[PDB]
DNA sequence: AGCACAATTTAACACTTTTGTCAAGC
DNA sequence: GCTTGACAAAAGTGTTAAATTGTGCTATACT
């Protein structure tokens, strides 16, 4: 923080979080989540399904 | 001890009907350089029995 | 008999405050935000406490003279102009 | 008080739906006088917020009959209307910091943490003040130096 | 995993201060309020400064507020020592913990390097106090201003003490002989040292049912009643009907019948325009008339 | 339950208002934190009030 | 803990208006 | 059938004196 600090942002708590629900694409978030493909037969697509 | 010895208990205060009567509990003060106090020491009857705010109590 | 007043809160929000048609009506009123709202007809009289909540500075002034502060003012700059 | 609802449907509560449910913000912990045993004012129990404690009574008194219901007093601010109201009306409590909804985020598995990829024992992490987490980055800045 | 361990893990991140370093954090802190004080001062009376020296103050004020804020990050430790006392007594150990940092943060407001004290010395009263008078005002789920808590607090003791001389529980007499007060006055004060106990508690073998569920609502209507009450209304709607139209009325508005609020002779009287005394008069020949046995052996039953 | 939280969250306002350092702050808002959680479902988390 | 001090609430009270009441009378 | 003036009690209202209540403070050093 004390070099680069004007280049990002952090916090703590449950602003934090709700900053991260604040520029949140619900759709965006969706669609990159409807890859059916990307392998699948594992766990990592059951992860995101 | 070392951090009390001789611990005092004096005659009870008074008798199981006049404890049950009042509503209090049967006990016996007892005593311990600075003399102490500890409390009312709760006593047990001839029936094996306590007092305990005028209810008659049973230890099991 | 109901006398309606309206306040107004200070981040924007307005409420209606029913009354008896017969007895004063108050110019500040406790509202449902929270937050106390002044009436918007019949002028407010509001005679606000006044009291200055004691600050910092306060108990600072009340222990040092301000002649005393003035030499340490004059310590510190004295010190910041020697490190240039 | 039809007795014949076709419905019953939940949701998310927001700071507004809880807002407008209140009746005033209680602002103090308080709950009755020790001496009085009166509800205290601003405080829990306040019947300025929730509901007078007798029927068609204010706090103070200067309206006591029935003969006016649905005003409120000027003095103490407490409507006069029945006492049960006591029972149906609730208040609210501004938060100074924001703050997670239990269910959302201890409940298994993390709706939160499902919800923005963040493992439960980090998420856990975040909203207790264990760690500290990026919210926002200059990508274009970053790049050019 | 826990949160007081969290709190613990980064106070003890501070370095802890010699007495020189106090001073000096001391020193720049009054600088900071003085200096900015001169800023805000010199505006009011219209006064300018030097460009590089104004600039100067300013800084210092930065300086200033870094100083405040280390000075309480070092002592932290402190306040916790002195709040692991006062734990279990109604307060969590946190709230004491804090409620101690609101008091460590007066300290350095008033501490004075001058005197030449140890930091420590002066901070241990403010927190100290911060946290008794804390527990005075939020340990009570009904709270009792700190006076009566210290009151409370102090017969209590007198109590302690005079148990421990006599070997037996003081009796009001002896507890307000020693306390020179009246023993009504202990009584009064023992009744408010009592506090609360929890509706949810479970008073019925294994659960059976909580304690709240055996309280009465004394305040909801009893059916019998509301069905006498409404016969009793129509009853005296009949009896009304004997009366004169206008003594019906009397009657009505002396004790609020019809709109539930009474009236005074006066406001009686003006509303049938005469006298207040002829009201009076008017009054006391409808309950004569009342008092007949014709009219009145039905509603004895009302008691 | 709710005295926990309006005691915790009115303590909030005075840090806030006194400058105090992010460390008491923060504590805070932690404390705040786990009041409210204790009010809807105490014990979830850590030993319960 | 304890005490000082300020702020606020409660009491106390004097005083005025209001309300109920008696008698005598239109 | 109603009103008058007396008188009183009761209800208010303004002015003061307790009391109650809230806040600040305590300097060996104490982490
Ligand atoms: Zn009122």
């Amino acid at each position: 923080q004390d070099r680069y600090g004007e280049y990002f942002t952090g916090a703590m708590g449950a602003e934090s979080i709700k900053k991260l629900i604040e520029n949140f694409d619900i759709d965006a978030e969706a669609e990159s989540l409807r890859e059916v493909i990307r392998s699948g037969k594992g766990q990592k697509k059951l992860r995101a399904l | 001890s070392p951090i009390f010895s001789d611990p005092r208990f004096d005659e009870v205060k008074a008798s199981v009907d006049e404890c049950k009567d009042k509503d209090m509990t049967y006990a016996a003060p007892l005593f311990v350089s600075q003399t102490v106090f500890m409390g009312d020491f709760p006593m047990m009857t001839e029936k094996g029995t306590f007092i305990i705010n005028g209810t008659e109590r049973v230890v099991v | 008999p109901r006398q309606v007043a309206r306040y107004r809160t200070d981040n924007g929000e307005e409420f209606d405050v029913p009354f008896a048609d017969d007895a004063e009506i108050p110019g500040t009123w406790l509202c449902r935000n929270g937050l106390e709202g002044t009436l918007i007809e019949g002028d407010v009289p509001e005679p606000k406490k006044v009291k200055p909540p004691r600050t910092h500075w306060d108990m600072l002034l009340e222990r040092r003279s301000v002649e005393e502060l003035e030499e340490l003012l004059k310590e510190r700059l004295d010190l910041i102009k020697a490190k240039r | 008080d039809v007795n014949f609802f076709d419905e019953l449907r939940i949701g998310l509560a927001t700071a507004d739906d809880i807002r407008n449910w209140s009746y005033g913000e209680v602002k103090k912990p308080e709950t009755i006088n020790y001496r009085t045993l009166k509800p205290e004012k601003d405080g829990l129990f306040c019947e300025k917020i929730f509901g007078p404690t007798r029927d068609w009574e204010c706090y103070c008194g200067k309206y006591k009959r029935v003969r006016f219901k649905g005003i409120i007093c000027e003095r103490c601010g407490v409507e006069v209307t029945r006492a049960k109201v006591r029972r149906e009306r609730m208040g609210h409590i501004e938060l100074a910091a924001p703050v997670t909804h239990i269910w959302y985020f201890k409940g298994v598995p993390s709706r939160l943490g499902y919800l923005l990829d963040l493992a439960p024992k980090d998420l856990e992490k975040i909203i207790y003040f264990a760690a500290y987490v990026i919210t926002s980055v200059d990508d274009e800045m970053r790049h050019n130096e | 995993a826990d949160s007081v361990r969290a709190y613990l893990k980064q106070i003890g991140k501070v370095a802890l201060l010699n007495a020189e370093e106090e001073v000096e954090l001391a020193k720049r802190i009054e600088a900071g309020l003085y200096a900015t004080q001169k800023l805000a001062e010199l505006a009011e009376k219209g006064e300018k400064l030097p460009v590089q020296q104004r600039r100067d103050m300013q800084w210092i004020c930065r300086d200033g507020d870094r100083a405040k804020n280390h000075l309480l990050e070092a002592n932290l430790r402190l306040v916790v020592s002195l709040a692991k006392r006062y734990t279990g007594r109604g307060m969590a150990f946190l709230d004491l913990i804090q409620e101690g940092n609101l008091g460590l943060i007066r300290a350095v407001e008033k501490f004075d390097y001058t005197k030449g004290y140890k930091f420590s010395t002066y901070a241990t009263w403010w927190i100290r106090q911060a946290i008794t008078r804390a527990m005075a005002d939020q340990a009570r789920t009904i709270r009792i201003p700190v006076h009566m808590v210290e009151v409370i607090n102090k017969l209590g003791r007198i109590q302690r003490e005079l148990l421990q001389d006599l070997g037996r529980e003081p009796t009001p007499e002896e507890l307000a002989k020693e306390m020179d007060i009246t023993p009504e006055k202990v009584l009064e004060i023992q009744q408010y040292a009592r506090e609360p106990i929890s509706l949810d508690q479970t008073i019925g073998d294994e659960g059976d049912s909580q304690l709240g569920d055996f309280i009465e609502d004394s305040e909801a209507v009893v059916a019998v009643d509301a069905v006498s009450f409404t016969l009793l209304q129509d009853q005296l709607q009949s009896v009304l009907e004997t009366l004169s139209e206008r003594e019906a009325g009397v009657v009505r508005l002396r004790f609020g019948l019809t709109d539930g609020q009474p009236r005074t002779l006066d406001e009686i009287g003006q509303v049938y325009g005469v006298t207040r005394e002829r009201i009076r008069q008017i009054e006391s020949k409808t309950m004569s008339k009342l008092r007949h046995p014709s009219r009145s052996q039905v509603l004895r039953d009302y008691l | 339950l709710y005295r926990r939280v309006i005691n915790r969250n009115n303590r909030l306002k005075r840090l806030i208002d006194l400058g105090a350092p992010e460390i008491i702050v923060n504590n805070e808002k932690r404390m705040l934190q786990e009041s409210v959680d204790a009010l809807f479902d105490n014990g979830r988390r850590g030993r319960p009030v």
